[PDB]
């Protein structure tokens, strides 16, 4: 989170926190209830977001559910949806945290090697995340939709 | 390391759960005291040297520690002792800002006891100095963040002893 | 002997610093013949 | 924030190193402003000479933008 | 400033701006007008603040204005109040910037060596800055006074 | 680096007077341009890969350069060129958010021509790719940020050529 | 522990060599000074309590140590401190008799620094008391055994400090 | 250990002072609430097993703790957790009766954090159980001694966490 | 104190407090005001008691204040009266605590060793304590006189 | 000492003692008799030197012994004289050792931090050392006065 | 107090209280809680205010604590600080009463004659009182600070 970033940098340079860092902490604590409300809305709509995200991903890339597809089969598609739920939970974590350290330590570092191990299309996973971005922003006001969109776009950029 | 928010996130990630109501109250409880922590941290950062000077005057100097044969005899050892006091004050401020003693466990307490045992440093006198610094900081910051500052000084003292 | 139950008789300093030692030592090391201004302000305040 | 772009040669005259002692005896490399003094003092201490130094990165005004 | 700090932090990691980093910039640009008002207020009240800070400093520390003091005479006292004016200008620059990068690059790095060479009491200069903060606090609103006092306390801590 | 606020600060610092009404107007203008700047940067960061894809498809692939005897030939060279393209996009976004091309000069534009001539990399094709990213961002982002985006995009091309 | 004779014997045993002229010279070197050590030890044993009394009078009591707040305050701590003085005197006597500080290393100074730090005892005051006892013992025994007695008190003081 | 009365006596003994108005006020303040503490201790002693049962049912069981992989899984671990809960309740009662957390510092918290870290016991779950016992005890004892009992449960929870 | 021993033996047997120990606690808390009154009275009568006990001791055993005496000379009698003051303070502490635990920890364990080292007569100090007991009991009512005399006679017995 | 500075220097090259180093060690052992005599002469007059140096220092810098002075009061003045005695002892150690190695580790490294923490005037302490140098050179012949004063000037330069 | 002054005029003119007097009584009783808070705050900071006032007074003019000074010596400085404590108590009384009749009747009428008899510097006493005002106003909010400063300026003007 923002607190972890500021404290880590201050400790690394061996100094007290700067006024700019204190100001960013003040803004972060000010935006806390709004972030919590956005995360509550997303976690309440977690299943619908996942379902239409899967529908958009399957419409865009039917080859993945084709015989030579990584998610060919009902249980393979169930695993794809479970990864989708995992990434939605990570997005909610990042939204409440205010930055991307939890999302980074949980779901991007090594994700390239893991999905290479599983022979899964990383661009397909990114497209599914984009579908989630659309479905989630469809349930939120403009400012909060943009705030969630920042983390969704961060996930898409990280899976790259 | 981890603050309160990241601690809650890891505590739910280990169970594979979305944030629930109770996690929401924990996050809200931290968020309610954000400003007081920042104000007290700014006060401590502005009055760092005075706090160390008053704590040393109250608890360390005019003692055997400053007399020949003492542990903080000689200018080098005096500078080292005041440097250790500044270390403790800075990490107490970091822990107070983060709302979690994980940074204290990771960056201060691990192996400090054995290092002090090897060097012959008086851990009891060090903890007394930390307590004097706690008293001075509680005086400066005021009732608003006095207890919240004092918990991490007590944490450091208990971990050292 | 033959009636007394065994009981803890000695401690290592590492163990003794665990029971006590929390909140350190409040005594302040005193020295014989040291020069110290401690208590002079309090005495002056009481005299006033 | 700025890196000086310099070239120099430094001869070792106490040990006669005996494997590929050529890349470490004549080099151009970008060195930061904060580390340029300690980098350049080493050449003078060893005995080599600096052939040229260049600002490259930063502006002559300094003031804001110096820190990094 | 905040923008240069966020950009440098992103560039070091070789990645795009994290959502919390964008939120920091958005908050700063939204709050810039209050900082501008602080800057204009301190600018139009620059001379009164300097005069009252000089009076408070000379009352607190008579030793600086004394037979053996660093500032004895007229030109010495003129230079001291001039240095107070420089630090007031730096405080205004920091307030408008939202961080302490310009203040650091202009007036604190090397100030210890400079004042040791000149044999000027660094605690005396810190007392002068504290008196400046006390004067400036009497010409602003409470939130605005706290915002200025953050940078004043930063200068006080930096001269330590 | 020097953003708009830091640039005005330096402009007044070298002359040694306080902030003026003109400085207030400039800072107010940059504050007004803040929100659309952040939105455009977010959109570009979201669609970074797509921009490179269209720019390559428009000016880079299917040509002589994407065949044997080309600088783009071999996967390593093509990856190096696309990484340079991502560098241009990222530093253009940084300069767009900052308001000043100091980052574009020192971190990107500084050098980048002697190295290209030494390597043998074509420069006209690189400028064409930079302009290709220019029309791609022109469609991806709204017309509010189109002109300021285009000016920093043209800055890299002018420095390279 | 070990003495001069056993030290020579073990030093030749670990290398498996027989008693040579050199070890013989060390052996008669110890044997020549046997009577002086015995006389000094008898004098010290006869005047044990008076030495501790005078050392305490010169270095510890009649000060803030025996007042409230001092470590010597209360009958329990007074008795413990004079017991410690008796410890130091007795082990110095054993070391002087054996002509080797190995007994001091094995049974006095091991862990003593950490034990005193844990208990809160003033190590500087203890070293001052040991020095006063050394001065009194050197006065009593005379030049014949003054240096031999003083070297082990100095060893104890250097180990503690 | 020490209670309020012995704490005041030691605090004045270290200064070498007779009991004055302030010390008498502190002693009177303790003596005024003597009967309430005894009544609360009797109530807690009579309801000891029921308090542990409700605290476990509210904070520990019916979760992952009592399932396979849980720390309190298996009968031995369940009995261990309930015995630890009983120890915490009993020492909380002792501390409430004595009006001082010194017994908690000496006989419970010493090395408990490190012991739980070595054994893998979840300190967060232990703190949750302690707070559940605190809620039940506050329900039972009533407004008279609720805060007095609760401060020592908070002391134990803060010492563990 | 009584609370200390009750809690201590209950913990040692690993049990809650017995109703007999609760009855002890109830009686001890009930008698608290009377104990505080007795301690207060001795506190304000501390100097008269010490002076009269010193006079009685020097009359009964004149040899102690004599040239080979341990307390010969004005300073050695000042130290003797200071010791008597210390023991009166310890007696007041014991009266407030309810049993002679503080007296034991502060002035009985090791008293034989310390006074043998100082070469002071234990029977003389015991006689001084008895004189203090008489003077103190002459200033109290009967029940309070007996209550204080219990601790005074404990001190006399322990110094033996 | 000279022996330590010479032997360890010829140990960093894995060679025996230099034929250039089987010299000034030689002059050191030759002049050790004079060094011991000078150290003894300074040691005998330690109290007079300290007293006169403190007198001269308090005349030349009377602000320290004023109410706003660090050394205001009888015991704060006693501490200042104790520090002067400490530095005289360190000077004698340096004279006997023949090098400022021992005095450097004992009372120079970190002295700036210690005196800044205590808020003491380092220029005042340096002037006190200069007064001690004058009083010491007043008691010695010219060669020995120069030899002692050379170490005194080392202390003055280091405290700077 | 204001009640006394209103009743005195009413009895002098032989009439009941006027409506204006009743209104001032009402406002006077309305302001009571803030007045009591100010008096409580000053009463709790008695020792610190007195000690700091003495320190500032002796810094500003140390001649009074010089050998030829009126307040030379420990027992003489104690009386000066006791006089400052007296005037602080009088100021608290004045604040609680609402005006300066207690201050007049207790501490200013004849103060010139008493201090002339004792040969103490009344200008020094005035500066000592002013330092007490500064320390007191350092511990109060602005409105309460001005309210206490009124009485402090009354004392300063009266001792003139
Ligand atoms: C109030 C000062 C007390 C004191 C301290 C003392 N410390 C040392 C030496 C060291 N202190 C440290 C400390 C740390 N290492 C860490 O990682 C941290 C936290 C991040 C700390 C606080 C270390 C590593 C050393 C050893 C290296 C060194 O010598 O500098 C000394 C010097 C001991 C000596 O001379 O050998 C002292 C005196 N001494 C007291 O008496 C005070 C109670
Ligand atoms: C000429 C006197 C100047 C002066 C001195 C001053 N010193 C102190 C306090 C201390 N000084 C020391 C010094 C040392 N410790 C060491 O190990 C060495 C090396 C041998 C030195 C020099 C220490 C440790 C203290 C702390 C107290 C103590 O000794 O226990 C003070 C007191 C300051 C206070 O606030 O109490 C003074 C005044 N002051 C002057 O004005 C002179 C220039
Ligand atoms: C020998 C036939 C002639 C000669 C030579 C000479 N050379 C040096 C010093 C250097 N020689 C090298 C060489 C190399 N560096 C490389 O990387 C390679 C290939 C991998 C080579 C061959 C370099 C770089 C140096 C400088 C650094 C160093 O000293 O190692 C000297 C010493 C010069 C001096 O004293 O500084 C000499 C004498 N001298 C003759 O007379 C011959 C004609
Ligand atoms: C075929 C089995 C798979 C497949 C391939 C595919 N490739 C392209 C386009 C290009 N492929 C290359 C390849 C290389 N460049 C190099 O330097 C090397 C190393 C020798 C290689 C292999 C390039 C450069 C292109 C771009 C066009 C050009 O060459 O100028 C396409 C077309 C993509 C498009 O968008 O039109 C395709 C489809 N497709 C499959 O389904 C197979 C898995
Ligand atoms: C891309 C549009 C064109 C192209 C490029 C190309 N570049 C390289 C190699 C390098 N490019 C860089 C660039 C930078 N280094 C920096 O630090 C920065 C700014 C932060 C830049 C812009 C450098 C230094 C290299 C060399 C090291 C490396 O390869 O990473 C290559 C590879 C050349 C080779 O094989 O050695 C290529 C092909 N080529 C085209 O055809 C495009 C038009
Ligand atoms: C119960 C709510 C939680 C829990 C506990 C748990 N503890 C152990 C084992 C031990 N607990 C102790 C405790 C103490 N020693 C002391 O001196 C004190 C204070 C006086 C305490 C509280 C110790 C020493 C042990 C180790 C020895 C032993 O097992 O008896 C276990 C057993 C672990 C194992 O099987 O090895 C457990 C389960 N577990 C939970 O899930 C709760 C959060
Ligand atoms: C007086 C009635 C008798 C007497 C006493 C006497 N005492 C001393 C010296 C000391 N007495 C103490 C006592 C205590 N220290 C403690 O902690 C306690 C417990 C509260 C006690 C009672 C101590 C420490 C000393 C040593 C000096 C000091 O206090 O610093 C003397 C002086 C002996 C000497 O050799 O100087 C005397 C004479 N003498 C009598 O004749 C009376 C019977």
């Amino acid at each position: 989170s923002v607190l972890t970033k500021a404290i880590v940098n201050a400790d690394a340079e061996a100094r007290y926190l700067s006024p700019g860092e204190l100001d960013r902490i003040k803004s972060f604590v000010a935006s806390g209830e709004r972030r919590l409300r956005i995360a509550q809305t997303l976690t309440e709509a977690r299943e619908r977001i996942v379902k239409q995200a899967g529908d958009q991903l399957f419409q865009i890339r039917p080859d993945v559910v084709s015989p030579g597809g990584n998610a060919y089969g009902e249980k393979m598609t169930a695993l794809c949806l479970r990864d989708l739920d995992y990434y939605l939970r990570l997005v909610t974590y990042g939204i409440v945290a205010g930055d991307v350290t939890p999302i980074e330590e949980i779901g991007i570092i090594g994700v390239k090697e893991m999905y290479n191990s599983l022979q899964t299309p990383i661009p397909a996973v990114a497209e599914g995340v984009r579908a989630m971005k659309n479905v989630a922003t469809s349930l939120l006001s403009g400012d909060d939709a943009a705030e969630a969109g920042f983390y969704f776009d961060y996930l898409v950029g990280a899976m790259q | 390391m981890q603050d309160a928010i990241t601690a809650v996130i890891n505590n739910y990630d280990v169970q594979g759960k979305y944030l629930d109501g109770a996690a929401l109250d924990k996050l809200k409880a931290y968020f309610t005291t954000g400003a007081v922590r920042v104000r007290a941290a700014a006060v401590i950062s502005s009055n760092a040297t005075t706090i160390i000077k008053e704590a040393a005057a109250k608890a360390l100097i005019y003692s055997d520690l400053t007399r020949p044969g003492g542990n903080m005899y000689t200018t080098r050892r005096y500078a080292a002792c005041i440097r250790d006091m500044d270390y403790f004050l800075r990490y107490a401020t970091y822990a107070m800002l983060a709302g979690d003693p994980s940074i204290l466990d990771e960056r201060v307490l691990n192996g400090l006891k054995e290092t002090y045992n090897s060097l012959g440093v008086p851990i009891a006198a060090t903890v007394g100095g930390i307590q004097a610094m706690k008293e001075v900081v509680g005086g400066l910051v005021g009732p608003d963040a006095a207890k919240e500052a004092s918990i991490y000084f007590d944490y450091l003292s208990s971990g050292l002893s | 002997g033959e009636d007394v139950l065994p009981y803890e008789r000695y401690l290592t300093p590492a163990g003794l610093s665990l029971r006590k030692g929390r909140f350190g030592s409040s005594d302040v090391l005193t020295t014989p013949g040291g020069i110290t201004p401690r208590g002079d302000a309090a005495r002056m305040m009481d005299k006033i | 924030s700025r890196y000086f772009k310099v070239t120099a040669c430094i001869p070792s005259l106490k040990r006669v190193r005996t494997g590929r002692e050529l890349q470490n005896t004549f080099f151009t490399k970008l060195v930061p402003y904060e580390n340029w003094f300690t980098e350049q003092q080493r050449i003078q201490k060893a005995g080599g000479k600096v052939l040229s130094v260049k600002l490259f990165t930063g502006v002559q005004g300094a003031n804001t933008g110096v820190g990094a």
